[PDB]
RNA sequence: GUUUGGAGAGUUUGAUCCUGGCUCAGGACGAACGCUGGCGGCGUGCUUAACACAUGCAAGUCGAACGGAAAGGCCCUUUCGGGGGUACUCGAGUGGCGAACGGGUGAGUAACACGUGGGUGAUCUGCCCUGCACUUUGGGAUAAGCCUGGGAAACUGGGUCUAAUACCGAAUACACCCUGCUGGUCGCAUGGCCUGGUAGGGGAAAGCUUUUGCGGUGUGGGAUGGGCCCGCGGCCUAUCAGCUUGUUGGUGGGGUGAUGGCCUACCAAGGCGACGACGGGUAGCCGGCCUGAGAGGGUGACCGGCCACACUGGGACUGAGAUACGGCCCAGACUCCUACGGGAGGCAGCAGUGGGGAAUAUUGCACAAUGGGCGCAAGCCUGAUGCAGCGACGCCGCGUGAGGGAUGACGGCCUUCGGGUUGUAAACCUCUUUCAGCACAGACGAAGCGCAAGUGACGGUAUGUGCAGAAGAAGGACCGGCCAACUACGUGCCAGCAGCCGCGGUAAUACGUAGGGUCCGAGCGUUGUCCGGAAUUACUGGGCGUAAAGAGCUCGUAGGUGGUUUGUCGCGUUGUUCGUGAAAACUCACAGCUUAACUGUGGGCGUGCGGGCGAUACGGGCAGACUAGAGUACUGCAG
């Protein structure tokens, strides 16, 4: 069966996955056919995407999700539109955006003088 | 690794002020030891090489960092020798010597290390971290009433500080509006001479 | 269009110029060796014997298929020796699925093995997804159990007995498979399509569960994974010139999922080769890596993709799928057991042992994370994997202190006996404790998992906050010229040095030591290996009068090359667009680790190849024209 997995790149204790269309048998770090997304659990919040296009696609053919894969199809909403229930929107957190550099910059020129 | 040993005998070999505050330099300008009177043969490629000491035994570069620098420098679409120079001025270690908090870069550099200074908030004890554009330099709490750094407050003078860095408080905060061009660098080295010395 | 990119030196002579080889300075490594050695981050580690292998692990799982009841549990019961029931549960066994993946190694292979681009009107595809139809009806067994036999063991026979989603017969299916007839249509010749129409014959199934409920059969489409065929591309060797008779082609059969001498009978006499056939040698191939200005050269460790093999050789079986590493059968070598009749093994899985060698690690800890197998699920399994241990083996980062300190100590070493060096160095005087040390806090990785409410191997690690005190932390090579750095003493052609030229013959900047110096630094040197320098195999980019080099001279075969001009094709060439050129790597940008190494994201790169469309100057093909090249004719002429 054709399956959506995480394959694991990144360093030591580092962990960064791609998601990606892979068959059941192929191994974890092998030649995948798509890479539709890409999750990042080292950061607050997990870094989370997906290419919502190639997963309705690809659950539409019968690819079968892994269990992370899953949970993170359900957090996109992907999933739940998928199978018409509802919850589509998905319940994606983002990282709040830190200061702009140059703001920062401005503002201490302010302070001090 | 560091070299700590004597400072003057290095500048007395190149025959130039690298500390530039040094009595016994202007008193022995010659090279050192037994034999620094003699004559020695002229060659291209001592001149050279001695450019390159010039500079890494000013900074405190060793070598093998130095050589990565080179490489980047001339990788940058820039001309080799202004890039090389800029690169060295954006350690944080000179740019506390730049400011003026340290008296020499060896002493800016030990300030550095043992976990005085903040960058964009966050500590940093590494010489060699390049600074950026609108980075922030600040001193910790704890080192702010240090002896040293209370001396470094009422000893300001001793050196011009150059337009790209900017001292804004009593705090002793540093602020880079950008990387040095060439002109505003200011150091006693000719600079194409080093990238000859890499093109051999 | 276009700058991002090329350094040389020594050595033939009394001297010179040239030619030409040799040698050196650079970079790289899965390295080894010598001296030396503080810490951390991130990588990496049998290159030799595809040598032999002690020991433990590396593939299981399902009671929601089944009979059952050895262990637990619960319920009777007791005398307390045991004996029943339940089926929550579960040993052994039947049955299903998995075991063909994942992991290892590079022996073989010079081949459609691999890379890249196509072809299949010549094909298969379990589980997964999504349409349609269905899931009717009977039957006979057997493992396990119990009794008993044979055998030293491995194992094995007989009787009796039981079940199923195990096995087996029939009906139905008319989507599907086979055959005959026949209509339309699309091409690329076999042919393909219209589930074309029509006649005749034929092809299945399985139940369980009471819960997020899971299943079974045929058939249409999809997705995935393949099979087979072909163009083009990447080693040395004619001191290897002929090779081939299922061999080359055809027809009738056989065989396969499918095409095909794949097999077979007959018939024809072909097929491949100096565009190196057939031999011999060597070698897994590639993305990439190293070097290089580039072109090129070398190389294929790790990481990623294919292929091949699994003690050696041969064979098939089961299955959707098999080089079947931890399957089977046979033969051989080797090890082991035996009652001598006969049996049992296979680390090129992980760790480890012996051996070979200059040389390469622990008989760790977890399934917490990611991937995989089974299960409705809870879960179980996983030496995949995530991590830890060991080796400066590599890369990167940091420390071994900072400021001040004199006409400049002692001591060492030179000397023109004036001193001069070491040297601001040291002593001393203050200043900061990074990394180590001693305390106290303490993770992220888990919008995970179980929803029962507990759950991180790494780990009380990383990282924060306190304390004490410069406190614990520098070596290696070189110093004649290349090539940075010079003197004294000791031996005097000796002992020794050396990459090359060359240094040692009682005054050596070359030997050994010392002082001083220089280059690098937790490393520094040496050896080996590849590229560079080497325009020294020269496409970019060289030569042949005398330096190495014109065949003794002709003729001519293949091949290479081609005057002027008209038209045409659009093969070479050129433009454009689309497809492809996996990821990683490389490169530009940007972000994340305190920085960096490293890691991630987005462009470019991927020079190529295939399809469509455009141009026709030039090369080429095709059809013509012309006479200046070439040849002929005629008239003279010399030898
Ligand atoms: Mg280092
Ligand atoms: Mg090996
Ligand atoms: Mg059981
Ligand atoms: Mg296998
Ligand atoms: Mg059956
Ligand atoms: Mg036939
Ligand atoms: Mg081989
Ligand atoms: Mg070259
Ligand atoms: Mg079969
Ligand atoms: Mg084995
Ligand atoms: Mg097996
Ligand atoms: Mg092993
Ligand atoms: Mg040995
Ligand atoms: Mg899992
Ligand atoms: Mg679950
Ligand atoms: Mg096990
Ligand atoms: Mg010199
Ligand atoms: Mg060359
Ligand atoms: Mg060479
Ligand atoms: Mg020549
Ligand atoms: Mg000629
Ligand atoms: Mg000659
Ligand atoms: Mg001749
Ligand atoms: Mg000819
Ligand atoms: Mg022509
Ligand atoms: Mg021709
Ligand atoms: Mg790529």
């Amino acid at each position: 069966a054709v399956k959506i997995k995480l394959t694991r790149l990144g360093k030591i204790r580092n962990p960064q996955y791609r998601i990606i269309v892979a068959d059941a048998r192929t191994r974890r770090d092998g030649r995948a056919i798509e890479v539709i997304g890409r999750y990042h659990p080292k950061e607050e919040p997990s870094l989370i995407q997906i290419d919502s296009e190639r997963a309705q696609y690809w659950l539409g053919v019968g690819a079968q999700p892994t269990e992370p894969v899953l949970a993170l199809l359900k957090i996109t909403g992907d999933w739940q539109k998928f199978k018409g229930l509802p919850g589509a929107e998905g319940t994606l957190k983002v990282k709040e955006p830190k200061p702009s550099k140059l703001d920062l910059f401005n503002a201490a020129l302010a302070e001090a003088e | 690794a560091r070299y700590t040993g004597p400072a003057t005998r290095k500048s007395r070999r190149l025959g130039v002020d690298l500390v530039g505050g040094d009595q016994s330099f202007e008193k022995r300008p010659y090279p050192p030891g037994q034999h620094g009177r003699a004559r020695i043969k002229e060659s291209e490629y001592r001149q050279q090489l001695q450019e390159k000491q010039k500079a890494r035994f000013s900074y405190g570069v060793m070598e093998k960092q130095f050589r990565r620098y080179y490489e980047e420098a001339n990788r940058q679409p820039g001309k080799t020798g202004d890039n090389l120079l800029r690169i060295l001025e954006s350690r944080l270690d000179n740019v506390v010597y730049r400011a003026g908090l340290a008296r020499t870069r060896r002493m800016a550099r030990q300030l550095v290390s043992h976990g005085h200074f903040l960058v964009n908030g966050v500590k940093v004890d590494i010489p060699s971290y390049r600074v950026s554009q609108y980075d922030i330099i600040d001193v910790k709490e704890k080192s702010l009433n240090t002896l040293p750094f209370q001396i470094a407050r009422e000893t300001a003078g001793e050196r011009p500080i150059p337009s790209w860095l900017q001292v804004v408080g009593e705090r002793q905060r540093i602020l880079v509006h950008q990387l040095p061009e060439r002109a505003q660098i200011d150091v006693p080295l000719t600079e194409q001479l080093i990238v000859e010395l890499y093109s051999k």
